[PDB]
């Protein structure tokens, strides 16, 4: 079961759902596609990442890798992370 | 509130960091003060001695990033077994997007500059709310 | 072992896992399920090379300590409309801005 993500430039990202549903913003934009006119490909494309991440390695015995984030997209992707609650 | 039992009883210790950062032991004196102890470069182990009912914490050096040992946020060394050392298993959480983007902007951007940054006053706020032992401290109580 | 895959076409971006002992032909049955064309009407790639259905992601380079949940590796995916197929095209991802002065 999947949902689709689209950036602001057009890019549609499709995920897991209960990968979505991480976000609570999502969640209720969704309460099964969603646009984010303020998220470009760049930003959101990490964002998913994100998603199978945390989902991957939440409550996990096995050593954690940090999550990378390049000095160029930190800022638009903080914002982001405020706006979708993550 | 929370501090250090003084148990007198020894209990030796593999402070193991299995984190990518530089870690700073915190012990909890017996009036709950915040004593930092020497640091673990990444990858690293130390045994040490403790004792019985001691309370660490532990933290990026660099930055004051919280960290977790077995799990969780406090280990407090128990009784040896069998002679065999309690580990003390040190990782990174899985931090909230939101977090782990502050800890890269305050990497980049001196604080005198936060208020550069453009972006809506309570994200300045949050950038210069640094991860802080104190507060930590008065949340664990 | 798990591998994770961004199969990409186009604009469309397909974030999904699977295992490294799995088929090519098996990930096309994925993106079956989610875009609606059968196996027989996709390419898949790895970058410019096209994978054969019957060979597993891990013999294809897809393993799971290089396609990992937060840097996944990329599938191309090429469909044939009707007779023959599209040439595989993948839309970058915007360029982020210059970095502020104060980063
Ligand atoms: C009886 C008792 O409670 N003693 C305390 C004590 O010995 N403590 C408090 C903690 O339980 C740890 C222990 C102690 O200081 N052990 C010596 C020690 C030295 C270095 C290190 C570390 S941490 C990273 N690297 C090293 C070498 C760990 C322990 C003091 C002397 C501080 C009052």
């Amino acid at each position: 079961m999947y949902v689709k993500l689209i950036s602001s430039d057009g890019h549609e990202f499709i995920v897991k759902r209960e990968h979505a549903l991480t976000s609570g913003t999502i969640k209720a934009m969704l309460s099964n596609e969603v646009n984010f006119r303020e998220i470009p490909s760049h930003v959101l494309s990490k964002v998913c990442m994100y998603f199978t991440y945390k989902v991957r390695y939440t409550n996990s015995s096995t050593e954690i890798p940090e999550f990378p984030i390049a000095p160029e997209i930190a800022l638009e992707l903080l914002m982001a992370a405020n706006f979708l609650d993550c | 509130v929370l501090r250090s039992v003084n148990s007198r009883e020894p209990s030796q210790v593999i402070f193991c960091n299995r984190s990518p950062r530089v870690v700073l032991p915190v012990w909890l004196n017996f009036d709950g003060e915040p004593q930092p102890y020497p640091t673990l470069p990444p990858g690293t182990g130390r045994r040490i001695h403790s004792y019985r009912g001691h309370l660490w914490l532990f933290r990026d050096a660099g930055t004051h990033d919280g960290l977790l040992v077995n799990q969780t946020e406090l280990f407090v060394p128990s009784l040896n077994v069998d002679g065999q050392p309690i580990f003390a298993n040190i990782t990174l959480p899985v931090y909230t997007l939101k977090e782990r983007c502050l800890q890269v902007v305050r990497s980049l951007v001196k604080p005198e500059n936060y208020r550069r940054l453009d972006i809506v006053r309570s994200l300045y706020e949050d950038l210069e709310d640094h991860p802080n032992v104190q507060k930590d401290l008065e949340r664990l109580t | 072992m798990d591998v994770f895959l961004m199969i990409r076409r186009h604009k469309t971006t397909i974030f999904t896992d699977a295992k490294e002992s799995s088929t090519v032909f098996e990930l096309k049955r994925i993106v079956e399920g989610i875009l609606k064309r059968p196996p027989d009407e996709q390419r898949l790639y790895k970058d410019d090379q096209l994978l054969d259905d019957g060979k597993t992601l891990g013999e294809c380079g897809f393993t799971s300590q290089t396609a990992r949940p937060q840097a996944p590796a990329t599938v191309g995916l090429a469909f044939r409309a009707d007779d023959t197929f599209e040439a595989l095209c993948i839309e970058p991802f915007s360029s982020p801005p210059e970095l502020p002065d104060v980063m």
